[PDB]
RNA sequence: AAAUAUGCAAUCAAUA
RNA sequence: AAGAUCAUCGAAACGGUAUGCUCCUGAAAAAAA
RNA sequence: ACAUUUAAUGUGAGGUUGAGAUAUAAUAGUU
């Protein structure tokens, strides 16, 4: 509890779970699972500006350092922000904006390859 | 800026719910 | 002499909006060439804003005591365009 | 008369989820009620207010 | 009504009233702290 | 402090001036033609493409492919879309499909409710006092009676932000306009809507 | 100031014009009084108003025209006020400061001395109901055909019978064709071929009372706004770019834009007319796509960035370099 | 004990 | 909120100047080992 | 929700008074 990682009240501002399942995670690992599903999000859509980003879909790639900061890049720090976003005004969770975008994209999830759920926070 | 203000950031991440390693690293 | 009565626009006694575009009240002489300037082109002034009035009498004195060339405008913006726009949103009754 | 079939079954065919069904409508219901601010891109100037 | 000086309205009444201004009074503490932004019309992720 | 060197112009200088004083601050105050607008803008993008570039651009870049691959951006298909200018609005959509009464005899909404609306009053002033136009309605789903599905549909329409649970309460809120007939009329609109799609679940 | 040559001018007369004017408060508050009596409201003033009855507006609208007429013109007081209690509050003080003030505590005490008046007590709560307290519900309930001013009430409901009475000589289709309830509301401007877009006219104060713009009035676009439901951006939805992106773009701008505070209407309308402009004029989105693409690929390799120099090297390094064609001190001297 | 699963500020019960 | 309580790994395992890639603001904090 | 289109749009070509001295034809034909 002294360094715990909910805060006293177990706050979860960057969890995301499927309510098909027990699966949840965080919005880096969404970013990363969204990387690794283009082909699957392309064909639901269905050189090129739209498979631009298709060379992330490597493990390896990303896991070098080439793929690692495109990765951090992407997925920035909405948690930090400027010095006079305290108070009232501090940062809020965007798990909201990022199921949106999940849902949106139709990514399938790991544990029940479902197609929709995908609310905020934590089940 | 200080760096007990920037630990004191990385706490206030941590109890929003990212684990971020506190060492001055 | 002395200045004509203002005529209230409509459940009123007096009228200062009309007298200070006339240039009455304040007596302005740039102003009163303003409104008559705009009254002559056909642009109904009473029912322009403080901020146009005071732009338009701006130009047209510098205009007077500078010369033709002034007023001048950037990207090729003509005073002749400003006052068409004027008459184009405010039509003389 | 007792139809086996019933709306939901029919719809099914074309691929309609119930859980699809039930999202859509909420999401147009919410769309109608609130607006459509869908964080487009540009959608920060329109939803800035002024300061002039 | 009977005493002087207080209000002549129905106890409950008042009540009902209460609970009404309490419960929207909760529901736009809610909303407002929700919508509060620094940087009014930021949204993450989008173009910024 | 002393007076400045005076230069006494040569012909040359006399007969290769400048026969305009520069644009101002006064004269950038007129605004920017869309002409100039997009000029400009053309400008920018040919000389970035042209190789005045920076690394905040190529993310930049990057974040805007991840949201088109999101599918949160105005693109286009090549082969779903590509292979109208004139519409009605949302707002005038509402009015337009909007049910109002006859008479102030006839009611529109058949439920239990309560309007709330600020107003501002006092010495004379020269300045509007700040938000002051906004209203809302409030009311209870079990004062509007209505089935379990429909209730359902109703909160989750709604949100959990307008819905107050120890009382069983919620509450709709219009501050959309800077007038108070304005959004008490929307707020009347979107009430109504919100009730017919409750009635659709 | 010249010492008195005129007796107009003499103190006595001042004395007289005020209590003249204290007089003529006195008769106007006497005739409200007579003017309630004889005209009272049943149910109160708000249930009236509400109930939207023949009788109770006719009944409303001939007590407010006759208090109007009846009301005075003062000498000392420039300000024609229509409350009792404010007129004859205001005469009273006059008096009071006039030829009631021994010194600076008097003058502060006058106000004490005002409020301690049970007539003006009684009179403070006999004002007339301001228009905000029901305009804002007839409008969230939906009525267009209302006017929170009796006078403009009646005048509509008679020119309405007025009308009936007309036709009243396939009859009733007739009649009811010409009532006003009956009118389609997409017909009342040809511009906006939609239903329930104008609504009624607010009753409340406008205009500024005092300044260089006391009598100016309503804006071009405030006088269109007072008579309207709500405003919509309709008016620039159209003639949109050609170019599919950029019609969506600026569809989702007007919609945003419609629910949008902070944004003056004016505003909202001027930045979509540049818009629309800006974006025919410009280049096809899809090349623009295109081409940033191709200029930024998803990687960045080195040397693909212009190279920049030290501002100290560039500029702080000593006078080397001046660009001026005809200077009569080149950097050579 | 078929109750709980428990860290503390600088505003608000005349209303949480 | 921290310094907490409790309970582990544990001594230059201290220190954080320095270092191109990343993030935030803004029209603009660029290049670079 | 029931929702193409007020008239043009040709060359591969996108930069419409140039965002500017200071060695490389580099870029939007070749060089
Ligand atoms: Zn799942």
């Amino acid at each position: 509890a002294a360094r715990r990682v909910g805060g006293i009240g177990r706050r979860c501002f960057l969890t995301l779970h499927c309510s098909a399942c027990s699966f949840f995670f965080q919005t880096s690992d969404a970013i990363k699972l969204i990387l690794t599903q283009q082909h699957h999000i392309l064909r639901k859509k269905g050189a090129a500006s739209k498979f631009s980003l298709l060379p992330l879909a490597d493990a390896s790639l990303l896991l070098k350092r080439r793929g690692a900061l495109v990765l951090r890049s992407l997925h920035g720090d909405p948690l930090v922000g400027s010095r006079r976003q305290r108070g009232e005004f501090a940062p809020q969770a965007p798990t909201a904006e990022m199921a949106k975008m999940l849902n949106k994209s139709c990514v399938p999830c790991p544990r029940c390859k479902r197609e929709g759920r995908w609310e905020e926070g934590k089940k | 800026r200080n760096k007990k203000i920037r630990m004191s950031l990385k706490k206030r991440r941590r109890r929003k719910g990212k684990r971020a390693p506190c060492r001055k690293k | 002499y002395g200045p004509e009565a203002p005529q209230p626009p409509a459940g009123l006694h007096w009228s200062w909006w009309e007298l200070y575009v006339k240039g009455v009240n304040p007596e302005y002489p740039p102003r009163q060439r303003m409104f008559a300037f705009l009254t002559a082109q056909g642009v109904d002034v009473l029912e322009m804003e403080i901020r146009e009035i005071e732009d338009v009498t701006r130009w047209l004195e510098m205009s007077n005591v500078y010369g033709e060339k002034f007023p001048r405008f950037p990207y090729d913006v003509t005073f002749q365009d400003k006052i068409e726009a004027l008459k184009e949103k405010y039509p003389l009754a | 008369m007792r139809r086996l079939a019933s709306p939901s079954l029919r719809r099914l065919q074309e691929g309609q989820t119930p859980h699809s069904m039930r999202k859509s409508a909420v999401a147009d219901a919410r769309k109608k009620i609130f607006g459509y601010a869908c964080g487009m891109p540009g959608e920060e100037q329109w939803v800035r207010p002024l300061q002039g | 009504t009977v005493l002087r000086g207080h209000c002549p309205t129905d106890k409950e009444f008042i009540r009902r009233a209460l609970e009404e201004e309490q419960a929207v009074e909760r529901i736009r503490k809610k909303l407002d702290k929700k919508q509060l932004q620094w940087f009014p019309g930021k949204t993450p992720w989008a173009p910024k | 402090r002393g007076k400045k060197e005076k230069v006494i112009l040569n012909a040359e200088q006399v007969a290769t001036k400048t026969r305009l004083p520069p644009i101002r601050l006064e004269d950038r105050i007129t605004p920017e033609p869309p002409a100039t607008v997009a000029r400009n803008i053309r400008s920018q993008i040919s000389r970035a493409v042209a190789g005045w570039k920076t690394k905040r651009m190529f993310t930049y870049r990057n974040k805007y492919r991840l949201r088109r691959l999101v599918g949160m951006t105005h693109d286009i298909d090549s082969d779903d879309e590509f292979a109208g200018r004139t519409f009605v609005t949302p707002l005038t959509k509402l009015q337009h499909q909007a049910a109002l009464p006859r008479s102030p005899l006839h009611a529109r909404f058949d439920f239990p409710h309560t309007v709330h609306y600020d107003v501002f009053w006092g010495p004379p002033q020269v300045e509007e006092e700040p938000n002051k136009s906004g209203c809302w309605v409030s009311f209870r789903v079990a004062d509007l009676k209505l089935s379990d599905s429909q209730e359902q549909r109703l909160l989750d329409i709604l949100g959990p932000e307008r819905y107050d649970e120890q009382t069983g309460v919620v509450c709709l809120e219009a501050d959309v306009f800077p007038q108070l007939n304005h959004n008490a009329a929307y707020l009347g609109d979107i009430l109504q809507q919100l009730m017919r799609e409750v009635k659709k679940a | 100031d010249h010492y008195i040559t005129s007796a107009n001018f003499s103190e006595p007369v001042e004395l007289l014009s005020l209590a003249e004017d204290l007089h003529k408060a006195e008769i106007y508050t006497q005739t409200t009084e007579k003017l309630e009596k004889q005209w009272p409201a049943a149910g109160g003033v708000a249930k009236g108003i509400q109930g939207d009855q023949f009788f109770d507006v006719m009944a409303a609208a001939v007590r407010e025209d006759l208090q109007d007429q009846s009301r005075p013109v003062l000498v000392n007081e420039l300000t024609d006020h229509e409350n009792p209690y404010c007129m004859k509050r205001e005469a009273l003080r006059r008096l009071v400061l006039h030829a009631c003030t021994r010194n600076c505590l008097d003058e502060t005490l006058t106000d004490t001395l005002l409020d301690r008046r049970a007539d003006l007590q009684r009179l403070r709560s006999k004002a007339r109901l301001p228009p905000e307290v029901l305009e804002p519900l007839a409008a969230f309930v939906g009525i267009t055909r209302f006017s929170f001013d009796r006078r403009a009430r009646l005048n509509q409901k008679v020119t309405a019978v007025q009308h009936a009475l007309r036709q009243i000589s396939e009859k009733v289709e007739a009649v009811l064709s010409v009532l006003p309830e009956n009118f389609p509301s997409d017909a009342l401007h040809p511009h906006h071929p939609f239903r329930n877009h104008f609504g009624f006219e607010s009753s409340v104060p406008y205009g500024v009372v005092g300044s260089i713009s006391m009598g100016k009035g309503r804006k071009k676009i405030e006088k269109e706004l007072a008579r309207l439901r709500y405003p919509t951006l309709q008016r620039v939805a159209h003639s949109l770019p050609k170019d599919l992106k950029y019609r969506e773009s600026v569809a989702h701008a007007i919609r945003v834009l419609e629910r949008s505070r902070g944004w003056d209407f004016e505003s909202k309308v001027k930045a979509i007319n540049a818009l629309v402009e800006v974006w025919n004029r410009l280049a096809p989105g899809r090349t623009y796509e295109k081409i940033l693409n191709h200029a930024f690929p998803v990687f960045r390799g080195r040397g693909m960035v212009k190279k920049t120099r030290s501002r100290a090297a560039v500029f702080n390094k000593g006078l080397k370099y001046i660009r001026s064609l005809t200077t009569q001190k080149p950097l050579h001297a």
